[PDB]
């Protein structure tokens, strides 16, 4: 079975791990999900649950070709329910973000553990630390996610049509998580990380 | 051995519900005796069953003791097999008694 | 009828483990049969992993997937005993019984 | 090697309607308890209720001469350490208890009625079958008859003529009309006889 299963599994064998996922799982399920409560049971996951427990379960690796992996990689989140079924425009999602102080508090973080200092993927601080911002941003107006289930990207629920003169600022906080060397190869190195591990 | 919460990892897929999935759930149930407050009635029924004086009725024998049974139950959650997280309540319990 | 419900047999005060010796037979009544009409989903599920040998045996008895048949209510057993004196031992019989 | 009391005991038990009435007069009737009232009352309603030939075969059961198991379980049918006073009173007295209530005036009169020798020999004054019923009739009341011994088939009211003064007379007679009646000891054998020959 797939590494995302295992690391999935890893958290069920773990008394406190498995009932902070149930609890965001049950939160999150079926075609009635209140969102809401979904943000805040993702919140408190990632919040209570111990980093190498949330690390595996959601940065885990996937063969080239192994597409339940990456689907299931992809739904770990509950994206369905926890993202709007409509995405708005990227800098209205920050406004909102700016609006809650819990998230603002999340986004700064993001912005500084995860600023990229060259194209090495050097971070402004370390590769732990910009995990562990973004992650922080999970449950919140602005929940980054996988975007395929063929590969590693990431990014926000949000586009920058219908930003006028405000296009580049908008394709600027996309690139934050599309475009950003720190970040991706953040992922990609506790993604393999955790493939060595199991090796 | 007593009347207890008993818990195990077992496949989602052997719950008999329906969504098929590759996960391992926690899943509990109760189990045990219920020999303590041992009823006149109780005493005298596992005497005969013991002496052989009843002859078995149609189905199931009947027990000379109260049954470990659940009090209080919690939903399990689970990703399915097309990776859409699913939740079944009050599947596992989560306190037993001597009912 | 394999279903829950009240049962009657006639059997020896002798065998009731009564202490009180009598030579007397009496009806005595208790509730046996099938609860599964009566099954919660916990216990469907519960049915279906022992269907299935998922679980590993706990101490002591097996888990049971369904209420059990048991009385609802209870009446005295009346008999002589071997000294000819009349005993009554209370609550010893069924009267009803219940998926419980 | 059951005795034929023990058999007609549980020929009742055998008997829905029977078991039922016999198993609620035992428990009235059980105890160092014992409200002797409901005993009565359960008593009453046996005899009244169950049928003549279940309420007799418990009752009027056979009992070989040394067999005295068989006469202590025939004498403690109606459980008399409940139903009956410990102090036996005058038997004038007594009757005086049965005549201030409606119910035992009458089925008094009817023991009276079909009880009564019409001759010597015992002839009864209408038929054996009527004066049983009448006889189990009193079961339950003030006026309640029954066997006094382990060893023989006698019968008696529970009080006694001693203390009767210038009634002497008038107390043996009635004390006399259960003690030695020879319709009501003729009615009582045959009906002895008949439950052993059910069962041999
Ligand atoms: C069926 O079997 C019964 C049980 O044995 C016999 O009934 C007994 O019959 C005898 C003889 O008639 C009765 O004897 C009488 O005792 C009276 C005292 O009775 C009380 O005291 C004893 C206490 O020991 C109790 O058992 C009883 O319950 C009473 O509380 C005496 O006062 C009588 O005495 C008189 O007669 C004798 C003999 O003539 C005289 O010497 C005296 O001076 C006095 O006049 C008498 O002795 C006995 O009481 C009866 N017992 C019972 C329980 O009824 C039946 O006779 C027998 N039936 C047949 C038809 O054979
Ligand atoms: C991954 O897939 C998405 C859409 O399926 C695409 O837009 C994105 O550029 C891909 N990322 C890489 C690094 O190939």
């Amino acid at each position: 079975s797939d590494l995302c299963l295992k690391f999935a599994m890893l958290c069920t064998l773990n008394d406190k791990c498995d009932r902070l996922r149930k609890a965001y799982g049950e939160a999150c399920s079926g075609p009635h999900c209140q969102r809401h409560v979904c943000l805040r049971q993702l919140l408190t996951f990632f919040e209570k649950a111990a980093e190498p427990h949330a690390q595996g379960l959601l940065l885990c690796p996937c063969a080239p070709n192994d597409r339940g992996c990456g689907e299931r990689r992809r739904n770990t989140i509950a994206p369905n329910c926890a993202l709007p079924p409509v995405a708005p425009n990227c800098l209205e999602l920050r406004r909102l973000c700016f609006s809650d102080p819990l998230c603002r508090s999340r986004l700064v973080d993001f912005q500084t553990h995860c600023h990229p200092m060259d194209i090495l993927g050097t971070c402004a601080t370390e590769q732990s630390r910009c995990l562990r911002a973004y992650l922080g941003l999970i449950g919140t107006a602005m929940t980054p996610n996988f975007v395929s289930n063929v590969n590693t990207s990431v990014a926000l629920s949000c586009t920058c049509r219908g930003s006028g003169n405000l296009q580049e600022e908008c394709e600027m906080l996309e690139g934050f998580f599309s475009h950003n060397p720190c970040l991706t190869e953040a992922i990609a190195a506790k993604m393999r990380f955790h493939s060595q591990l199991f090796s | 051995p007593g009347c207890r919460l008993r818990s195990q990892l077992v496949p989602v897929r052997a719950l008999g519900l329906g969504h098929r999935s590759d996960e391992l759930v926690r899943f509990r149930f109760c189990s045990g005796s219920c020999r303590r407050a041992r009823s006149p009635h109780d005493l005298s029924l596992a005497s005969l069953l013991g002496a052989g004086a009843l002859r078995p009725p149609p189905g199931s024998r009947p027990v000379s003791q109260p049954c470990c049974r659940p009090t209080r139950y919690e939903a399990v959650s689970f990703m399915d097999v097309n990776s859409t997280w699913r939740t079944v309540d009050r599947l596992s319990a989560t306190a037993c008694g001597c009912l």
